[PDB]
């Protein structure tokens, strides 16, 4: 403990953080009361529910710790890891971060010399840009 | 007689239940709750210099989930008090502002950390 | 309770062929006695009935039949 | 002041009104011949706001009992 | 503008301009030409070049790169810390973080969905609006218009507002903390001690 | 742009030209004749160029004539969900959800029924409306057929109450719909939903009601000291007994590692019989069931 470094994370880096992709909104199923696959909660991705118990019922012991069963996929471990494993979703469309915009222009900054209300109107879909214009090509 | 009977108040705790969000002792008197160790009272302990009795009461006495078994393992054995860990709401905090798309990097001088 | 009813006039359709009237509400004795849903876990309610009134210009009939609409605390 | 009647009076306009938003529905989507007072009204947001008044809401306060004095008061 | 002439102009919307627009920023000029306004500028004009010379500064001394701005993948909260708690019952405890997770992604699988099948520009372009407004409300809800008040009685809890105010982690989990080994009771006076 | 985005949605359906009857039949022939159009266009034999850019043409206008019926009827969907909001869906959300049923009933709906468009395309919207309710509402998530059965059983339970005018008995429910109170009770705690820890815990700011419930998965103390000091007394007990008998006793029980080992995968690394093994197991046991070494361990159960 000597710094606590902070930065924007680029998409690389949450990329790197995640051990997984969450795919669906599923949470657990109504019956079994277990978390579902790919979804939120999922332990494939996140973690065990149990300590060293996978899903599949494959391995339920401490002694063969560290493994991956191919069935399932839970990694077996103690409970504690999906404190601290964290997934990722991968948006089709790209969005803005809230905080940086809508906000005093410190955190904004004018990095694109638009007032406020232009960048309401295009982020929001109510107006076009011009990202980029071949105007050498126009005057030739 | 009024109702503010002692009975009521008289309320102590060596070590009960625990929150799950975060880990650090969940309070009321129904459930064996540890007294609240608010802002003023950091502030009245470092006006008196006293760091190390601040640090347990940050860090052993809640919030570490491998301090707590440790520290009574060690006053049931006799044993001298453990080096206190890192506090477990700061690994939430940090995992919390990781998911706003702040990459919260603990570093070292030299380079990486040990954590 | 009956200037509340009073109030919501029948309801007319877009064509404003038909109508309910609330003219008069009525209670019955509770069920539960007072020590009985303090002991049973039960609210002491009494049942509130009120005539419902149908009227249609198209049919030119009156069709008169009670309902209930729930426990009244 | 609110005494109690005009509360729980207050409570049983809003379910009424919604009642009446929801016949009204019912006959911009039903058929005549076949509507009587009995099917059409429903009687879930009447009980459902006199129920969600008495529980959850500030006025409808937990009696203490301490002694007579602090029921009165 | 489209039909009449292209190939010349390249034009977008949403945030999609805005990722093409800093991929492609050049802040180095900028910076100059700020420079250049400052030394010779007027009135409230220079404080506007003051500011953005700060921010464009900072950008360009730091090596991280301004495209950040645009986040493309969303993390995702441990469960642990959003726990779906088993409560005696048969009832469920949730924390609104699992409600809002469910919306963006509810979200993103309806646009990836009509974007796999031939859709129009109006169905998509507001699809793209939701999953915007859904991250938005994820990470600060109640920073733009109503907030997503989620079953209706309260605004949802979220990332950031568990990060801020009187009852938020800094304040109420770091700096003030339940101890172990503590006790309560009333006092009385004793004078022989 | 502003707030609350329907009424953006709104101002986007905008004004648009409504179809009568002969517009929309002739939408359709073109919409159909662009259909072969691309269907010739797909085929692998050659087409002279001139010929399959005018069907390419036709097929563009034929995607126009689609974009025209759906911005046409997006103000149909709006008044479908509407009619179904209030449901834990939110308001757009649904009318998206509808947006998508009405794609599905444009891209199969032709002129070839003698009905309007109107007619035909809402049952497919509160088709998709319907099925985006079931599997997108409720947190836990709950099969349609499950969402059915409980959706039945309320509205008939609400007729129940409407009739007789008091809580039907859950007997008097389990006849209505044929099945048995098992069932009846299943699906009626099957149908429930998740409250919020971030709510008032009744006080004003008495912090909210995930910081009353403890967990279950923290070690207690007490818990772990205490099987701490027995796995010491055990130890201790069995080095009290000849190394041989606490060797195979500790292997027969995992002292050592959290798998036990059966009497003959005790006998290979030994290099004793499955038998011979046994034997000196139960000798291990008749030697620890000796009073001398129980008083120590009766106390930790
Ligand atoms: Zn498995």
């Amino acid at each position: 403990f000597d710094e606590l470094r902070i930065g924007l994370a680029t998409a690389d880096d949450i990329r790197q953080w995640s051990h997984g992709e969450v795919k669906k909104p599923e949470t657990i199923n109504y019956r079994t009361l277990k978390p579902e696959k790919d979804g939120l909660f999922c332990e494939k991705i996140f973690g065990p529910t149990r300590d060293w118990e996978c899903y599949c019922g494959k391995y339920k012991r401490v002694r063969f710790k560290g493994i991956i069963c191919e069935r399932c996929g839970v990694e077996v471990t103690r409970a504690k890891v999906r404190r601290e494993r964290m997934g990722h979703i991968e948006l089709a469309a790209p969005v803005t971060h809230i905080w940086y915009f809508k906000g005093v222009p410190s955190r904004l900054g004018y990095l694109l010399d638009l007032a406020p209300k232009d960048l309401e109107k295009v982020i929001y879909f109510a107006a076009y840009m011009i990202t980029f214009v071949d105007e050498e090509r126009r005057t030739r | 007689k009024l109702h503010h009977l002692v009975d009521d108040k008289l309320h102590a705790r060596s070590t009960g239940p625990y929150s799950m969000i975060t880990q650090q002792p969940l309070g009321g008197k129904a459930q064996f709750g540890g007294q609240r160790f608010g802002e003023m009272e950091v502030w009245a302990l470092e006006a008196y210099g006293a760091a190390y009795a601040l640090q347990e009461l940050l860090t052993i006495k809640s919030d570490d989930v491998t301090g707590r078994v440790k520290v009574y393992e060690a006053i049931v054995k006799g044993e001298n008090i453990p080096e206190p860990g890192i506090p477990e709401s700061f690994k939430v905090l940090i995992k919390e502002m990781q998911s706003l798309c702040l990459n919260v990097e603990v570093l070292s001088s030299d380079g990486m950390s040990i954590e | 309770l009956e200037e509340i009813f009073e109030e919501i006039s029948p309801i007319e359709d877009f064509s404003g062929s038909m109508s309910l009237t609330f003219r008069d509400h009525r209670f019955e004795p509770p069920k539960n006695s007072i020590d009985e849903c303090k002991d049973r876990d039960f609210t002491y309610a009494a049942p509130l009935f009120v005539t419902a009134e149908f009227t249609n210009n198209e049919t030119g009939e009156i069709k008169s039949q009670t309902v209930f609409m729930g426990d009244f605390p | 002041i609110r005494n109690v009647g005009e509360l729980i009076q207050n409570q049983v306009r809003t379910g009424l009104a919604r009642m009446e938003r929801v016949v009204r529905e019912r006959m911009t989507t039903q058929d005549v011949e076949a509507i009587t007072p009995q099917t059409l009204i429903n009687i879930r947001p009447v009980v459902a706001s006199i129920k969600e008044f008495f529980g959850t809401s500030q006025l409808s306060q937990f009696m203490d009992q301490n002694n007579p004095l602090s029921g009165l008061t | 503008l489209r039909d009449r002439f292209g190939t010349y102009f390249d034009g977008s919307m949403g945030a999609a301009a805005l990722q093409k627009r800093l991929e492609s920023f050049d802040l180095d000029e900028e910076a100059e030409r700020l420079r250049e306004i400052i030394r010779t500028g007027k009135g409230q004009k220079k404080t506007r070049a003051l500011k953005r010379l700060k921010v464009v500064s900072a950008f360009l001394q730091t090596s991280n790169s301004p495209k950040g701005m645009v986040l493309d993948c969303v993390p995702v909260i441990p469960p642990d810390l959003r726990p779906m708690v088993q409560l005696d019952g048969g009832r469920f405890a949730t924390s609104d973080l699992n409600d809002l997770y469910r919306r963006v992604i509810n979200r993103n699988n309806r646009l990836k969905r009509l974007l796999d099948l031939g859709a129009p520009e109006i169905i998509v372009n507001n699809e793209k609006r939701m999953l915007q407004e859904a991250v938005d409300a994820l990470f600060d809800n109640g920073r733009r218009g109503r907030p997503v008040t989620g079953p209706g009685n309260r605004p949802l809890k979220s990332l950031s507002d568990m990060l801020k105010g009187k009852q938020g982690r800094f304040r109420q989990n770091l700096l003030g903390k339940r101890v172990d080994y503590s006790a309560r009771s009333v006092i009385v006076v004793g004078p022989q001690l | 742009a502003t707030a609350d985005p329907v009424k953006d949605y709104l101002k986007q359906i905008g004004k648009v030209p409504l179809l009568n009857a002969e517009q929309e039949v002739e939408l359709a022939k073109r919409i159909e004749a662009g259909l072969f159009a691309e269907d010739k266009l797909a085929n692998s034999d050659k087409l002279a160029p001139k010929l399959k850019r005018e069907l390419e043409i036709i097929a563009e206008d034929g995607r126009r004539a689609k974009n025209h019926l759906l911005e046409a009827n997006l103000r149909l969907v709006v008044s479908l969900a509407k009619r179904y909001t209030g449901r834990g869906m939110l308001f757009l959300d649904l009318i998206q959800e509808g947006n998508l049923g009405l794609i599905r009933a444009v891209e199969k709906f032709d002129y070839t029924k003698g009905y309007k468009f109107s007619t035909y395309a809402t049952w497919w919207i509160r088709q998709a409306i319907t099925r985006a309710m079931a599997d997108q509402a409720r947190t836990i998530r709950i099969p349609v057929h499950m969402v059915e059965v409980i959706n039945k059983l309320a509205r008939v339970q609400r007729q129940m109450l409407q009739d007789l005018g008091r809580e039907p008995t859950p007997e008097e429910l389990a006849k209505e719909l044929d099945m048995t109170p098992e069932k009846v009770i299943e699906v009626q705690k099957y149908g429930r939903e998740p409250i919020s820890l971030h709510t008032p815990l009744g006080e004003d700011g008495d912090s909210e009601f995930g910081d009353l419930i403890e967990d279950s998965e923290a070690v207690v103390p007490a818990d772990a000291v205490s099987f701490t000091l027995l796995q010491e007394q055990l130890h201790s007990v069995l080095d009290t007994l000849s190394e041989r008998e606490a060797g195979v006793v500790s292997m027969r029980f995992g002292l050592t590692d959290g798998q036990p080992k059966t009497l003959d995968e005790i006998g290979k690394v030994y290099g004793v019989t499955r038998e011979r093994i046994r034997q000196i197991e139960s000798k291990t046991m008749s030697k620890l069931r000796h009073p001398s070494r129980s008083q120590v361990l009766r106390d930790y159960l």
